[PDB]
């Protein structure tokens, strides 16, 4: 059994956000709700479909029908951003089941695109045996990226790691993703490239040996 | 004020076992199952299995039945999770959760979840404390004002946390970003620092970063050339 959230929803403060939880026959289930906060551990937020716990306001509230559980975030503040799960048991394999998560952003200043700046591995580097491609990712908001990175034409997924954004001193968000490669993998290529996707577009610098 | 008291972050090398412990408080262990639900860093919440303390009866999600444990000891309201075989892609926040929802038909016949622990972090890696090198990047404008230039110092493979970075002895701090390091597989920490400064500057000025991480008394002032 699987549970299918969408992964991102944005919304502006005063509005109502809903957050939806895919599942066959999931109307037959009790539907419990969590919110992580960045950093934090879950709490619950809405159990039995629509009940509250105590200390949770009234604008949230769910709904459960048909194949589709749905979390209803009415009048959203900035304290609502967070990660939201669904979570029901699945009787047939007795797995407690989680949605993928649903990261809510609530939208507190306007859009702000990405700067991307790429730099490769130094020559220094290189005589220690080995290659680090830095690609470093600012002044962006909402503070949410997915980077992936190229060699010539091809994905590459080995050797790549990539930061959470963070806040900056002008309250907007950097990151930075890294590409370890072995000096004969830089030599051999044309060019590696980073590839920086942010809020439905793609900043992409490119370095080359040469 | 029911509560899981979790014990402390624990950094292990591959091949190790790992055993963490969620004492209950504020409420009667016996009552209700634990639940325990790992974390991997950016990902979601994966269910691990339960426990019921008083019976001592176990249930193990298909993933980890086999190389994880779970036990509990009830004179001392505790319950533990035991990891074996840790690889790097047991690096994880470890949760467990007292299972309060209880049941409101016989059909649904599930307790779920209500009062969470605070997580265990568990970080699997080869890394001793280990100083970083410390390597240049050269200038570029490609993607600055008109008129400036970037340049900066790669900060890798150091353990534990935290590098500084300085620019000039700290006589440079105009345009300064050092970016959040990054924790890769391997369990060793990287970060990179890099100054905005006028382009016409390249040919006098001379630039450094000061480099320290003082967990492993290494300091590099690292001269940074166009």
């Amino acid at each position: 059994s699987v549970l299918t959230q969408p992964p991102a929803v944005s919304v502006a403060p005063g509005q109502t956000a809903r957050i939806t939880c895919g599942g066959n026959d999931i109307g037959r289930k009790s539907v419990h709700w969590n919110q992580q906060k960045p950093g934090q551990a879950p709490v619950l937020v809405v159990c039995y479909d629509s009940d509250r716990p105590s200390g949770i306001p009234e604008r949230f509230s769910g709904s459960n029908s048909g194949n589709t559980a749905t979390l209803t975030i009415s009048r959203v503040e900035a304290g609502d951003e967070a990660d939201y799960y669904c979570q029901v048991w699945d009787s047939s394999s007795d797995h407690v089941i989680f949605g993928g998560g649903t990261k809510l952003t609530v939208l507190g200043q306007p859009k702000a695109n990405p700067t991307v700046t790429l730099f490769p591995p130094s020559s220094e580097e290189l005589q220690a045996n080995k290659a680090t491609l830095v690609c470093l990712i600012s002044d962006f908001y909402p503070g949410a990226v997915t980077v992936a990175w190229k060699a010539d034409s091809s994905p590459v997924k080995a050797g790549v790691e990539t930061t959470t954004p963070s806040k900056q001193s002008n309250n907007k968000y950097a990151a930075s993703s890294y590409l370890s490669l072995t000096p004969e993998q830089w030599k051999s290529h044309r060019s590696y490239s980073c590839q920086v996707t942010h809020e439905g577009s793609t900043v992409e610098k490119t370095v080359a040996p040469t | 004020q029911v509560q899981l008291v979790q014990s402390g972050a624990e950094v292990k090398k591959p091949g190790a076992s790992v055993k963490v412990s969620c004492k209950a408080s504020g409420y009667t262990f016996t009552d209700y199952h634990i639940n325990w639900v790992r974390q991997a860093p950016g990902q979601g919440l994966e269910w691990m299995g339960w426990i019921h303390p008083n019976s001592g009866d176990t249930n193990y999600a298909q993933k980890f039945q086999g190389w994880v444990t779970m036990t509990r000891d009830t004179a001392i309201s505790t319950a533990y999770m035991e990891v074996n075989g840790l690889k790097s892609d047991d690096t994880a926040v470890y949760y467990c959760a007292r299972a309060g929802l209880h049941p409101t038909t016989t059909d649904y016949y599930y307790y779920g979840m209500d009062v969470w622990g605070q997580g265990t972090t568990v970080t699997v890696s080869s890394a001793s404390f280990k100083g970083p090198s410390v390597f240049p990047l050269a200038p570029s404008s490609k993607s600055t004002s008109g008129g400036t230039a970037a340049l900066g110092c790669l900060v890798k493979d150091y353990f534990p946390e935290p590098v500084t970075v300085s620019w000039n002895s700290g006589a440079l701090t105009s345009g300064v970003h050092t970016f959040p390091a990054v924790l890769q597989s391997s369990g060793l920490y990287s970060l990179s620092s890099v100054v905005t400064v006028p382009s016409s500057s390249l040919g006098t000025q001379t630039y450094i970063c000061n480099v320290n991480h003082k967990p492993s008394n290494t300091k590099v002032d690292k001269k940074v050339e166009p």
